[PDB]
């Protein structure tokens, strides 16, 4: 499932701002 | 009559914007209790005003951090623009000041925590429950376009709860007072619109395909496009193919896809109607747009709250000296502050 793959990915944390 | 309201409040606004606030407290005036979050290069503390007794949100940026990463002008932006602008939904500037080592941003301290916590916890969002939310956003983006402002950072991270279950947008950090066009690559990777991506120049729309993106996630518990590192989450993006949930209403898939619309001409929100065909949209059918301004709705959420400097609706970080060098760091950069 979409869910499990997600929960099981790097970025299910806070995620940071990027600013180049 | 919304028109008279924004053209008031424009008013209002660019009166700050022409003579900002600066220098309204001081770092002895008050006690640092603990780290209720962070961002890239930036660190808020709940803290405690002395002579009031009242607690805040302590925004601190360290003046060399913010010169490394190229962030000046954001930041002076960021100050600039929170420092003039006023509405329910929008996180209230109290103080701002700076010293030798850092620049300080003191806000109302909300405790209910990030929308992102209750998000990822509870997992999902029902429609009516996502719906609230979403209104707000709505109707913030209203205003600030009004203006003239560009947001460029909606994300659940961004967005706390306040203890009547209303939600306070922070971090105005990459928020711009542009007629027209930019060009800046900021925001966060999950939420870019394909224009910023593609260094085509941009305009506001994208906040519109931000608040897509909100959306669904709100809804859905997991964001449209994902992946593990942001290049692959920017070649979802940029293919624009969208899939969702089976229990996403019809409604709700329909505005979705208004919203996440990689054509310009075509995206809710920059047509001719405006914000319009937003608001008029099925989806929001039930929602009484007055009502929520007025906050008189009936919220989904209420954070449980724990007196006045509880913070156990915030994850717990980790703890560092705050440092003011006996020398003045970057003096004249932040001169406006
Ligand atoms: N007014 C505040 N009240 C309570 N918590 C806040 C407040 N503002 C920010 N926070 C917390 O601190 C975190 C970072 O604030 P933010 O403005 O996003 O700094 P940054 O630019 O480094 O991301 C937020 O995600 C939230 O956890
Ligand atoms: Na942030
Ligand atoms: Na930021």
């Amino acid at each position: 499932t979409t869910y499990a793959d997600f929960i099981a990915s790097g970025r299910t944390g806070r995620r940071a701002s990027i600013h180049d | 009559s919304v028109k008279e309201f924004l053209a008031k409040a424009k008013e209002d606004f660019l009166k700050k914007w022409e003579t900002p606030s600066q220098n309204t407290a001081q770092l002895d005036q008050f006690d640092r209790i603990k780290t209720l979050g962070t961002g890239s290069f930036g660190r808020v503390m709940l803290v405690k005003h002395k002579e009031s007794g009242n607690h805040y949100a302590m925004k601190i940026l360290d003046k060399q951090k913010v010169v490394k990463l190229k962030q000046i002008e954001h930041t002076l932006n960021e100050k600039r623009i929170l420092q003039a602008v006023n509405f329910p939904f929008l996180v209230k500037l109290e103080f701002s000041f700076k010293d030798n080592s850092n620049l300080y941003m003191v806000m109302e301290y909300v405790a209910g925590g990030e929308m992102f916590s209750h998000l990822r916890r509870i997992g999902r969002f029902s429609e009516p429950h996502a719906r609230f939310y979403a209104a707000q956003i709505v109707l913030t983006f209203e205003y600030l376009h009004s203006l003239d402002l560009i947001y460029r950072d909606l994300k659940p991270e961004n967005l706390l709860i306040d203890q009547q279950g209303y939600i306070q947008v922070t971090d105005f950090g990459f928020a711009k007072r542009v007629k027209g066009r930019t060009w800046t690559l900021c925001g966060t990777p999950e939420y870019l619109a394909p224009e910023i991506i593609l260094s085509k120049g941009y305009n506001k729309a994208v906040d519109w395909w931000a608040l897509g993106v909100l959306i669904y996630e709100m809804a859905a518990g997991y964001p449209p496009f994902f992946a593990d590192q942001p290049i692959q989450i920017y070649e979802k993006i940029v293919s624009g193919k969208v899939r969702f949930p089976s229990h996403f209403s019809s409604d709700l898939k329909d505005l979705l896809r208004n919203l996440l619309q990689v054509d310009l001409t075509k995206r809710f929100g920059n047509l001719k109607n405006g914000v319009n065909d937003i608001k008029n949209h099925k989806w929001f059918a039930t929602t009484d747009w007055i009502a929520i301004y007025q906050r008189k709705v009936e919220a989904p959420f209420i954070p449980k709250f724990k007196g006045p400097g509880d913070t156990s609706n915030f994850d717990d970080y980790e703890e560092e000296e705050i440092r003011v060098s006996i020398n003045e760091k970057c003096g004249k950069e932040f001169t406006e502050f």
